[PDB]
């Protein structure tokens, strides 16, 4: 049954529709019956609602936004705004030292009242920093499983174009991290990628994977 | 290659008697995954009944099969096993093992949709 915190979700996902209406229906339809699913489940939970957003080059602004104000949208009964972590401002950097500047904005966060994540630029995070994503993303064993964590991905495609079904976008996603992570491994770091390592994080954010669609009235990038 | 998992060990007893599964996992050392045993009787929802870590330090059981079965793992041999003892009518099901790749070696997953590999399954019959 419905809550007041699924009905303050609601309120701020419908502005979002109308304030973005170049988007895929199932953008909208998809992430929020995953979110409102999550907010409704009974204590205990046994998993964070993790959201994975993708785009194209040409949808830059709009996935850097949407996956913000989806995020806030979530945390919107709490009066807070989500967390916010960038990999691009990581990825020149070492690898275990990211890790841990991730782990402390993250769980600084949530231990005091805040309840959502966005990560812009996941591909861009040093590979072994990555790592950092089992505490948070565990199927069964994260530290906080009363979260959501909005993950995005920037392709180095210039468009999706309309016409590709989810599992094409999918499959476009996991390989792009794959050459991305495997390119960025330091194998010599504490923190190191290998397959099954890389295969197991792909597994713990992958549970809904949905592309942004470009926006012309973001060009400006400021958020509407 | 992906590993591979093949139950053994099922049969037919009268509700009393033990029986001892086993599980054979193959291409991939064992070691690398957390374990867990599911069972299906028709009809009715999958079931989890027990599970392990990769060192084989961390377990947990259902509430219903506790201090009857026992979940082991033999990582050397690349096996795992569940003895099952004192066995009633309400343990009749398929039993399935499934296995996870995780980092932690004390992590253990008790839902079935954490679990990437699935065996073939081995039907328990356990009679009144």
């Amino acid at each position: 049954v419905e809550t007041t915190a699924v009905q303050e979700f609601q309120n701020q996902m419908n502005q979002l529709k109308n304030k973005y209406q170049g988007q895929d229906e199932k953008l909208w339809k998809r992430s929020q019956t995953f979110l409102e699913k999550h907010l409704n489940s009974s204590h205990p939970r046994s998993q964070p609602a993790i959201l994975l957003l993708t785009a194209a080059r040409d949808a830059e602004e709009a996935l850097r936004c949407l996956s913000e104000q989806i995020a806030d949208a979530y945390s919107s009964f709490r009066s807070v705004r989500a967390i916010r972590i960038d990999g691009t401002d990581k990825a020149t950097q070492d690898s275990d030292t990211v890790k841990l500047e991730v782990d402390q904005e993250l769980s600084n966060g949530f231990k005091n009242g805040q309840n959502a994540a966005v990560v812009h630029r996941f591909e861009s995070f040093p590979a072994g920093s990555t790592l950092i994503f089992y505490k948070y993303c565990d199927h069964e064993n994260a530290a906080f499983k009363d979260v959501a964590l909005v993950l995005t991905v920037l392709l180095e495609e210039e468009t999706l174009g309309t016409s590709l079904g989810l599992k094409e976008v999918e499959e476009k996603v996991r390989d792009f991290l794959k050459v991305k992570f495997t390119n960025s491994n330091t194998p010599n770091s504490y923190n190191h990628m290998d397959p099954d390592k890389l295969n197991g994080l792909w597994s713990r954010i992958s549970h809904l994977v949905l592309p942004v669609q470009p926006e012309n009235a973001l060009k400006r990038g400021i958020c509407l | 290659m992906q590993v591979q998992l093949v139950e053994s060990g099922g049969g037919l007893v009268q509700a009393g008697g033990s029986l001892r599964l086993s599980c054979a996992a193959s291409g991939r050392t064992l070691s690398s995954y957390a374990v867990g045993w599911f069972r299906q009787a028709p009809g009715l929802e999958r079931e989890f009944v027990a599970t392990i870590s990769r060192s084989g330090g961390s377990t947990h059981y259902a509430d219903s099969v506790k201090g009857r079965f026992t979940i082991s793992r033999d990582n050397a041999k690349n096996t795992v096993y569940l003895q099952m003892n004192s066995l009633k009518p309400e343990d009749t099901a398929v039993y399935y093992c499934a296995a996870t790749f995780t980092p932690d070696g004390s992590w253990y997953y008790t839902r079935g949709s954490s679990y990437d590999y699935w065996g073939q399954g081995t039907q328990v019959t356990v009679s009144s």
